[PDB]
């Protein structure tokens, strides 16, 4: 039984939390009481995986909700789904972060570590084959930055073997939407480098642009663009809960994807991705799903990937389909893209196809790629930390507490280090 | 007396294996639930099945089959499904984590945790037995528990059993198509690793059964289950010879002795004929001489390597059906005089013919219709040179700025026996061009 | 570029998309000239008709002409009437003259059988 | 399989292709809501070659339909049918330039060009085989004329070996029509002599004359001319749709159609046009058919043909007929009216049977004529750009928009030798 | 031990194929599914469907056909029409775009893809074969496929079989009567790329069948169905000897040594004779002198050419039904006593003869009348220089200044091949010539 530690770092990570919980729920037939309202049993099979059985017929999650705040524990637990959590998950402070480094990573929340490390031992140490811990924090914060990252590294040395994935949401390219984002982007990226497995970089501005362009959705609202992320996490984490005809988990994943260890940050994806009106006027096969795998308007990162090469492409198909068919589409989008893929490394997909497609869907595709384009988002930060840190810009407020300017200095050295391997394994020439 | 274990090693050959014992099953009339059906065998039974069920004494008959899998799907499904009383319960052994496309994790770190109760499986069965003939062991080139734990297991098996037959049944990467992206490591370190201990290894390729279902079968979607059938089919028609008489009966302990020529080049291929769909099939001559023509073509076999820039050192026919051999000898007679057809300067022999009675058994619900007649053709031909040296290059490529290397160095092998397996498949590839001239 | 202005630009085509203009389709109709065959079930798979769509694939291979009684595009009027009228005995050696083989030339049929196939 | 795209530009080409969707639905037997409902068996044998293939037994036309102003598609997705388009190919202008070749051909058309082409690709890469490209259009105004030769120079460059045919709306003999005609007719029938492997020429005043002298039409309106014009451009490709004794495709009556490349401008025209009252007082046969067909009343193009010589004809039948009478027939006029024809062309026609008829209409008949006659068109069209470009009248906007002299002067060039080119093959002996 | 193997390529090939195949399986009792039903099957012999079947499955009957064009919808109604299981699957072979009317497109594009595969299919059918005496190729000089992958089938085939014959029935274009316009291009193209090729071509007037039904069978709504009906009445009283008993049996090898003279002079004229209606036959005596004159006279001539403007090289008679041997003596005799009947001098005796006992049968739904006797006259006469001399010239007015040129030299024809064409033509002519004085 492969088992999975759910944890939120803040106010996104929390609501990302919330909606991945509501839609695996809605996957597994659990209602938010908790008892199974489902039709078939293939559910309970593998619901060991992101649930633990309480008397009775409750599946409590195996969530580990931290908060500097308790507003948004309040809003999560007065929201849907919020009293299926167990109440002694909850661990919130009562000092303030949110949005400094210093203040979610050495004091403040240092406090509530040794609390957040004692339920996560104790979730952690019920399973029976632990797999790894997905951490749905956003980096460039506060306590999706600072917490994310100390949780991190806390929970890497004391489980050194176990798979470790995170799904922080990086800075746009236009707007700031915090002032001293690039500074906590950079000050959590140095420790996300040698500490985490998986590192799925999903983006604010992409996620609106795939919301506008593909899915029409005059009004935006905020549930859809949560609800596109859920549906990533339910669609890379499938194998482990359904069977199917090729299965690959997420230590495979990692030996599929990262070629060398400091390499681990992948571009999301999900296409079956139909709009409001051009339902009826489509038809869903698999040349239909791959077209919508291997497009730009579709990759959730703000990078473009016609910039750079892939390194690798991941393929989790989700349905009743053909192997022949799902082998020779991703042998002929190859074919077709000759200098988008590295030359060096042949045939850089890797495809899972598995039963039981998610609900109301005939099929479904989850993109997972890590192409050299994501340098772009390493090399914009560091412009702008650079920028900031020849003036000392909002330091003081960062010294306030400790924080000598060695840290700044050998987090911009390794924060330029991945730039420097990124453009080094880009565009080298094979032989 | 002439009995098999089979070993199911990896999803892939766990899905070979579901196919299997169902055509096993259908073959010797066994239900699914492991009883013999009531009022029949009013005789006294028959000794087909002693292949490969053993028969306790409340009736039910039990398969000479350990599946194994690191991964707890794959055996869990085959727990839950339909063969449920059937297979023994103990013998249906799962692991808890896969090892997930690696080779050290399915040789070194995870792997080694099952072996030791996968060997105490394979000494039961083979002392509740008579007369051992061979293990077939059914796995891919894929990697993981496909390669390290398949090889870790041909290792222990080589100190314990020693001169018994070992025939494997591996799925080959194809020559465009690679799902994982570590196949070229994996593929050269269980190649490595089972060039001492194999005794004939069937490579069956994906992409060459997928055009065979287009053209022959006449199907546009194939998914994993037709070329399970069509492999079951391959290792129905093989081992048909154990269970049913008839003309010269081909044995699993020595088409191994009459195929190999020197104890590196222990890899033949397969091909089935007829492979023709319902349709087809009704508007034609199922003749021998077509059926031994159709082996004989480029577009034919189980692996996609054209039989033209290669020769073909050696060659064994399987007839399952009412096949008169004056027609057999007729044919080979034919392929032997008709050009493009290359034989090695030292083969003026080069042919073992085994003919059986029984026909084959259509499953249902399958695509391949019942004829009256088929030819199982295994030939260890030199064409596979071209495919090795494109493996060879590959790894190359992999292995010349050091990718998807510290997975393996931080659990398990090493660079130097990365170098070690490097020139063992290079002396591999010298030999088979020096075998050539 | 003026972005507010691409954005309700694309807004005001949306709306005019969605506004009452959808159909819904209530029919789920076959066509029976294209096949497609993707299920081939596992043999361990316990979890997994229409009278109609036999009918319509019975219409579909049912060898027109039994199907329609007045014909269609002459390629389907050319062998409207495969029967042959009158009974037509066969046997009959005085009326119809059938070249038949003997078993002097059919055991050297056989033997030049396979004698010619490397001419 | 064979199949053709239809490519609707501008107001006159969203109009006649919308009212020519409607004809072919209605002839394979598809109501307005994308569903068979036909009673004959045979419609659904070549739907592949006009429609794409939808879930749930649907069927989609392979249409596009660009435009430089919302309006006319507005108009056109509002009526009958209008919802049976894929509503991502609607490419939509939100600029103008109804009137102006420059401006619909190096301006604000000129960002359009990507977005029609992407759609272009997306409609002609989802098919096995594809063979040609079919666009309407009319020879004058800016969405239809600049528009119109952009995308049809693109597309030319873009896939050269697929066959391309263009309807285009050419002028009237008398009138008008839209002032600055005499230029987009020019320098639109400049880019129609390179591209464009057959292009149809439709006139309204030889419509309206069809419409009231033969067919009564006491109020004749709009869309039963879009009619008349959607019946021809249905009929010369029925032989990809329907089986018949002796088919012909496009690439058949192209390669049959013109003995040099630049002479690929012809005549439509309709044989069973009748009025209602003289309905009774008719027997449908094949002598009546080509008594029809060879009519100088009935072209759509006026440019009268016994004013010139006749270089190639070609009869697309449809229905149950003889072709001994067909064969007779063309043997018969050509035996009596062998001063019309090219004596260095034996045996200048080209017929074709499909037996299977329209709703009604017992037997039609398809006439495509490729004359000398023509060069009536042709002078009158160079006599009036002369007239109006001496004494560089209408010229400021196209100089502002950034074009020059040179570019009307080449357009002149070509346009007369076009002329010239029709003049010598008219008066060419044997020998 | 004796067959022959029919290619039926274009339109035109196929149409002729749906007329010629209903008449043999209605000739020899064939039920349209291949399958010979009771009252027609007769104990231990009726091999006449050898010649043109092969027996299959358990009871089948599968004709030895390959219908081949590049376009679909005429094939593909044959694929779901009435014979839409009498053919093997893999005979029926179209292609993705058609011919277009272009002999470059045949021959040098397009229809060079699916070459391959028509003679792999070929192959496999002589392969079944059991003594092959020739391939009958159905086609019209016409444009496209009946031309260019037509002659492409003429280039392989001689390079393949090689001392094998190949029968052509060819369509010739009318001297009056036109469909086309370049099929003055494409007749002197697969003229001059058949004519080292082809053994013997029967050439055929659409006109000619058009004035014969409108006169003699008063058919004055005529079509394709009665044009391709009376072809393959042709065809058959060509090869009833070959499927039925006579005084004297000629078959295809004899056929063509006594009718061509000279290795270029190998295209003959057929007419047949009775074409008398239903209603006009009450009234008749048909016997065998009236119907040799009947053959004789210059309006049953199915080429537009009157053999008065020319001399008779040789004749080849073929009579079937109650037709005995003194009565065809006399109707000879009568014959060359006549003296417009014209000879030449350099060939004395100008008759080959065969007599067969079995009349030829009748298709319900046909416009032809049952007949007790028939004559198949391929006179191989002069009067085809007339024609070929007008078609030359319908070349030469249109080659004057490249009409229809520009396709061909686009898409990969050289210019000079149209010009070796018409040099060959003129040589061809000259050589009609220089014979017939
Ligand atoms: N013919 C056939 N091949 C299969 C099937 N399933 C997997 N494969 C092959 O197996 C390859 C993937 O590697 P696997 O052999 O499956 O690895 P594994 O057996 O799952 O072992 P682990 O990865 O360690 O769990 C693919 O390239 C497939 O070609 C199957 O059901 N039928
Ligand atoms: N007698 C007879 N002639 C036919 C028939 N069908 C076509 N033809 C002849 O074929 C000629 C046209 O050339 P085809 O051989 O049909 O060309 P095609 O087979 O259609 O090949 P493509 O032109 O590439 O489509 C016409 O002149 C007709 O005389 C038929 O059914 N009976
Ligand atoms: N999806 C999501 N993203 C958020 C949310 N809040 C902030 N972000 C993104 O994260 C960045 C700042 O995060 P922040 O509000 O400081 O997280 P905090 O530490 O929990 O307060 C901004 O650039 C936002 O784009 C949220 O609730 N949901
Ligand atoms: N036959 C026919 N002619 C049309 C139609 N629509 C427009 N026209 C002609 O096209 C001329 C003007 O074309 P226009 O609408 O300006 O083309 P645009 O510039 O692309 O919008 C008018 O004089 C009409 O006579 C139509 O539906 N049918
Ligand atoms: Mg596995
Ligand atoms: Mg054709």
């Amino acid at each position: 039984m492969r088992e999975i530690v759910h944890m939120q770092a803040g106010q996104c990570g929390n609501q990302i939390g919330a909606k991945f919980w509501e839609v695996i729920s809605d996957e597994h037939g659990i209602d938010p009481t908790g008892t199974y309202h489902g039709d078939s049993d293939l559910q309970l099979e593998r619901i060991n995986v992101y649930y633990n059985e309480a008397t009775g017929g409750k599946y409590v999650p195996r969530a580990v909700l931290v908060d500097l705040e308790p507003g948004t524990m309040d809003s999560v637990r007065s929201g849907p789904f919020g009293q299926i959590f167990r109440p002694d998950n909850f661990v919130f402070g009562q000092s303030g972060a949110g949005n400094n480094w210093a203040k979610g990573h050495y004091t403040e929340g240092a406090e509530l570590v040794d609390s957040v490390l004692d339920v996560v031992r104790k979730e952690a140490e019920s399973c029976d084959c632990l797999q790894g811990f997905q951490l749905t924090h956003s980096l460039g914060g506060g306590t999706g930055s600072g917490m994310g990252t100390l949780l991190i590294s806390k929970i890497r040395e004391e489980y050194p073997d176990r798979i470790m994935n995170t799904f922080s949401v990086v800075p746009s390219p236009k707007v700031s939407d915090t002032v001293v984002e690039p500074y906590n982007a950079t000050l959590s990226v140095h420790q996300l480098v040698e500490n985490t497995d998986e590192t799925y970089c999903i983006d604010n501005e992409a996620l609106y642009d795939i919301c506008f362009r593909t899915l029409k959705l005059t009004t935006p609202t905020y549930g859809d663009l949560n609800h596109l992320v859920s549906a990533t996490m339910s669609g890379v984490t499938t194998c482990l809960r359904f069977p199917g005809q090729l299965n690959a988990d997420l230590r495979k994943l990692a030996v599929n994807m990262v070629p060398f260890p400091r390499l681990h940050f992948f571009m999301p994806g999900f296409a079956p991705l139909t709009s409001r009106g051009s339902q009826q006027y489509r038809a869903l096969t698999v040349p239909e799903l791959t077209q919508q795998m291997f497009d730009a308007k579709n990759m959730m990162a703000a990078c473009d990937p016609r910039h750079g090469r892939y390194l690798t492409v991941a393929a989790i198909f989700r349905g009743r389909m053909s192997m022949k068919e799902v082998d020779e589409q991703m042998l002929n989008v190859q074919n077709k893209n000759s200098s988008y893929f590295v030359e060096w490394i042949p045939n850089n997909v890797k495809t899972a196809v598995c039963d039981i497609p998610p609900r109301g869907l005939k099929m479904s595709a989850t993109f997972i790629g890590n192409s050299t384009a994501i340098q772009e988002l390493f090399k914009r930060i560091s412009e702008q930390f650079t920028a900031m840190f020849r003036r000392k810009a909002f330091l003081h407020w960062y010294t306030g507490e400790g924080m000598d300017e060695m840290e700044f200095t050998e987090a911009e050295s390794n924060m330029n280090d991945l730039v420097s391997e990124y453009q080094q394994y880009q565009d080298a020439t094979a032989e | 007396m002439r009995e098999c274990i089979s070993i199911h090693v990896g999803q892939a050959g766990v899905q070979i294996g579901n196919a299997c014992w169902e055509l096993y099953c259908l073959e010797h009339g066994i239900q699914p639930d492991g009883q013999m059906p009531s009022d029949k065998t009013i005789g006294g039974g028959d000794d087909s099945f002693n292949t490969f069920f053993s028969e306790t004494g409340a009736g039910k008959h039990v398969p000479r089959a350990v599946f194994v899998d690191l991964e707890p799907t794959v055996v869990d499904e085959v727990r839950t499904g339909t063969y449920r009383q059937l297979f023994h319960p103990e013998q249906l052994i799962t692991g808890k984590e896969d090892a997930a496309n690696n080779y050290a994790r399915g040789h070194y770190t995870i792997g080694k945790e099952i072996v030791d109760l996968v060997l105490d499986r394979i000494r039961k069965l083979a002392d509740q037995c008579t007369g051992l003939q061979g293990f077939l062991i059914f796995h891919s080139f894929g990697g993981g528990t496909g390669s390290g734990f398949a090889s870790l297991l041909m290792e222990r098996l080589s100190v314990d059993y020693g001169k018994k037959s070992k025939l494997e049944f591996a799925i080959y990467p194809a020559p465009q198509i690679s799902t994982a992206v570590v196949e070229p490591y994996n593929t050269i370190l269980t190649t490595h690793t089972t060039l001492e201990h194999s005794d004939c290894a069937f490579m069956v390729d994906n992409e060459a059964i997928y055009d065979i279902c287009r053209r022959n079968l006449d199907i546009e979607r194939p998914t994993y289950t037709n070329l399970n059938r069509l492999i079951a089919q391959i290792v129905s028609s093989i081992t048909a010879s154990l269970r049913f008489d008839g003309a010269l009966n081909v044995d699993l302990t020595e088409f191994q002795t009459n195929l190999v020529p020197y104890p590196r080049i222990h890899f033949p291929l397969a091909t089935y004929a007829p492979v023709i769909s319902a349709e087809k099939a009704y508007h034609e001559q199922l003749s021998v001489a077509e059926i031994t023509n159709a082996c004989f073509e480029p577009a034919n076999q189980m692996v996609k390597c054209d039989p033209r820039h290669g020769k073909y050192m050696a060659c064994c026919m399987l007839y399952r059906g009412d096949v008169v051999p004056k027609d057999v000898n007729a044919a080979i007679a034919t392929i032997k005089t008709k050009r493009t057809i290359q034989f090695v300067d030292w083969c003026p022999t080069g042919f073992k013919v085994g003919i059986n009675y029984q026909p084959p058994t259509v499953v249902p619900g399958g695509d391949l219709a019942k004829v009256q007649r088929a030819v199982c053709m295994l030939s260890n031909t030199t064409a596979i040179a071209e495919a090795w040296a494109r493996l060879d290059h590959k790894f190359d490529l992999m292995y010349a700025k050091r990718a998807f290397v510290h997975w393996y160095v931080g659990e398990g092998m090493e660079e130097g026996e990365f170098s070690e397996a490097r020139e063992d498949l290079a002396a591999l590839e010298k030999d088979y061009e020096e075998v050539g001239v | 570029p003026v972005n507010i202005v691409h954005q309700n630009a694309i807004l005001c085509e949306t709306i005019k998309k969605e506004n009452e203009c959808q159909r819904l389709y209530t029919n789920y109709s076959i066509n029976p000239f294209k096949k497609m065959y993707t299920l081939t079930g596992k043999p361990n798979s316990l979890h997994d008709e229409d009278d109609n769509f036999l009918r319509i694939i019975k219409r579909s291979t049912q060898e027109p002409g039994k199907k329609f009684e007045f014909p269609q595009t002459e390629a389907q009027e050319v062998g409207w009437y495969y029967k042959p009228l009158l009974p037509q005995d066969r046997g009959d050696k005085r009326i119809h003259y059938p070249r038949q083989n003997t078993e002097i030339t059919k055991y050297m049929d056989e033997a030049w059988k396979q004698k010619e196939q490397q001419e």
